[PDB]
């Protein structure tokens, strides 16, 4: 399996992004295989 | 070797995610390559640090990033979608509250050849890779960020 990298750009903040998305608070927990759940 | 965020494909050729290059050290998640080695034109990168439990690989040095979320102030994704020009998508992150301290997250839902792309502070400063999270049916991402 050739696995294999291509540039696509800079790391760079722009100004014109689009924005959205909401912003949750949320109780989770991480567990040994890196797999978070959610938590009560 | 070119600093950058980059596509990680695999052979047709499918997107399976994308990575940073800083400092001359690779990064993405560990749930994209699984630890695989890496071609780049004709030279090959290797692995050197890895980590289940966080996510995260780095190539050819150690972990180079290590900004963070300042807890009040909005970020960018930028996504590099499968087919998709990289793109810019700013937002206010959530955050996962942990028996270990709070992370933030971002509430954004992309193709999955998408895990790897950097979320990015004002600066222009990575702070973390996008792709490891829990759904809520909307899915919501860690800020994932190693240690340097
Ligand atoms: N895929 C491979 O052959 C190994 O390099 C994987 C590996 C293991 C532990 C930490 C990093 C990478």
């Amino acid at each position: 399996v050739d696995m294999y990298i291509e540039r696509a750009g800079d790391i760079t903040w722009e100004k014109d992004a689009e924005v959205t998305g909401n912003s949750p608070r949320l109780d989770v927990a991480l567990d040994e295989s890196g797999d978070f759940s959610l938590v009560e | 070797t070119t600093d950058g965020v980059y596509r990680v494909m695999t052979r047709g050729s499918t997107q399976v995610g994308v990575g940073v290059m800083q400092e001359g050290v690779f990064h993405t998640m560990w749930h994209v390559t699984k630890g695989a080695a890496l071609r780049s034109g004709e030279g090959r990168l290797d692995p050197y640090w890895g980590d289940v439990k966080q996510d995260l690989v780095s190539y050819c040095g150690p972990w180079k990033l290590d900004a963070a979320w300042d807890g009040l102030s909005e970020v960018q994704l930028l996504a590099v979608p499968p087919g998709e020009r990289a793109k810019n998508i700013q937002t206010l992150p959530g955050i996962f509250k942990t028996k270990d301290g709070d992370i933030g997250a971002v509430a954004l839902d992309y193709p999955a050849g998408t895990s790897g792309s950097p979320i990015l502070d004002k600066s222009g400063r990575v702070i973390g890779l996008y792709g490891n999270g829990v759904v809520i049916g909307s899915y919501v991402s860690a800020i994932t960020q190693g240690k340097r």
